[PDB]
C-alpha cells in the first residue's frame, strides 16, 4: 500500500 | 499557467506555484485527501519555453515522508505543460525506494499520470 | 545524512549538494564542460529518516536546462538511492524530457542511468 | 484467445497478433501509414496460465524496425498486461532503442505508454 | 556476433541465436542454474546495422512461466549490440507482473543490465 | 518514425 | 522473483 | 545536450 496510490 | 491546482487520473491533487526563477514548489496530496495525507515537493521548469508551439518542460519530487508516515521512497515525475484549450500535464514518473543491496532489482517503478485542472471521478 | 557535499558520475558532471534537516535537497549540477556557461541550479527531496536495517537513503531531484547563458528547453529527473560507507553511492535512474509539439510528443522523453562517487 | 485477433492504439497504429497454446505471440505490426512498406514482423511471449481473479495477463513483445523495404535501425519492446471483459485492452509501457554510437548512447533510448483496443 | 552464451552482471545466462530473418531466440537461465530455471526467449534484432559504427538495436521477452513454476510476469529487455574487442549488450528492461486493475499503476519494474560474453 | 508515422 | 534469484 | 556534453 504505497501512499503515491491510495 | 502552470501554477494552480491539478488532479491527476486518481485523483491526487498537486498543489503548484510555479515561481519566476524557474522555482517549483507546493504540496501532493493523495486520494485519501487528508492532514495525513499531505506532502512537501519541490521541482524546476523551464521558464523561458519556446514560441513554436511546443510544451513547457518540468519536473518534480516528492519523499514520501510526513509527520504522519514515513514510507521510505520518493518519487520524480518529468514531463511537459501543454496550455491552452484543456490545459494538461504530460508526465512519466520513477518510484524509488530504500532497499538492500541485495534488493536493489524491486527499487523503482515506472509509471505515467496526466494532470488536468478538472477532478476527475 | 551522508549527502551533503559533491558528488561525480562517470562521464565527469559534478554536482554539489547541500541536504536540509528537513528533507530538502538544494545545489548545483555541472557538465562535463565545467564552466560558468555549464552550472544549472537543482532541487529535491530525501527520506530525512532512512531505516536502520542497512536501506538505502530515497532520494531524487530534478534540474531544468536553462541557465542565464543557455535554454536547452528540457528537464531531467534522478530518482535513486543513496548508499553509505566508505565507497558511498548513489544510484539512480533518470527521465530527461525535451518540450515538443504534441505530434512530437513521442520522441520526448530518453530514460538512462547514473552511478555518482565522492570521488573522481 | 482473449489476446488473438487485431487490436489498435488511438493513433492509428494495428497489431494482429496470434497467441499460441505454449506462450508465444506471433504476428505484424502495421504502421499508422497501412503500406505494405509499413508492416513489421512481431513476437513475444505471454502467461499462458494466468490467475482466474480478475488480474491481467502478463505479456511483451518486439519489433525491429527493418522489413523488406526500410530499416530504421532500432527495436521497440512493450512491456504490459491484457486486462478482458466488455472493454478489454491491453496497457503497455514501451522503450524504443535506436543504435548509436558509444558517445551517443545517451539518446539511444525513448520510453513511452500505449494502450491498445479491440475496436478503433 | 549476436549468436552465443552471455552473462549478466548477477549470474544468468542468456544462450541465444541470431536468425537470417532477424529473429532472436533461445533461454534465459537465472543464476540458480538447474532445471527449473529455464525459460524460453523469443526477440528480433537489427539484421542490417549502419556500418559507421552504431550498435545493432535489438529486443527480447521472457514470460516468467516454464513448466515447473510461474510467476505471473514478463520482462522485456530493450539494447544494443556493440561487437569488437569485449562485446557487451546494454540494455534497459521492464517487468510486468499480472495485477488486479487497483493495483495496475504498480505493476512495472524498470532496471538495467549490462551483458558480456564472459561469467 | 516508423513507429509514430501518419 | 526468478529474473533475480541467487 | 548539455547532460551529456565534453
Amino acid at each position: 500500500s504505497h501512499p503515491q496510490f491510495e | 499557467g502552470i501554477t494552480g491546482t491539478w488532479y491527476n487520473q486518481l485523483g491526487s491533487t498537486f498543489i503548484v506555484t510555479a515561481g519566476a526563477d524557474g522555482a517549483l514548489t507546493g504540496t501532493y496530496v493523495t486520494a485519501r485527501g487528508n492532514a495525513e495525507s499531505r506532502y512537501v515537493l519541490t521541482g524546476r521548469y523551464d521558464s523561458a519555453p519556446a514560441t513554436d508551439g511546443s510544451g513547457t518542460a518540468l519536473g518534480w519530487t516528492v519523499a514520501w515522508k510526513n509527520n504522519y508516515r514515513n514510507a521510505h521512497s520518493a518519487t520524480t515525475w518529468s514531463g511537459q505543460y501543454v496550455g491552452g484549450a484543456e490545459a494538461r500535464i504530460n508526465t512519466q514518473w520513477l518510484l524509488t525506494s530504500g532497499t538492500t543491496e541485495a534488493n536493489a532489482w524491486k527499487s523503482t517503478l515506472v509509471g505515467h499520470d496526466t494532470f488536468t485542472k478538472v477532478k476527475p471521478s
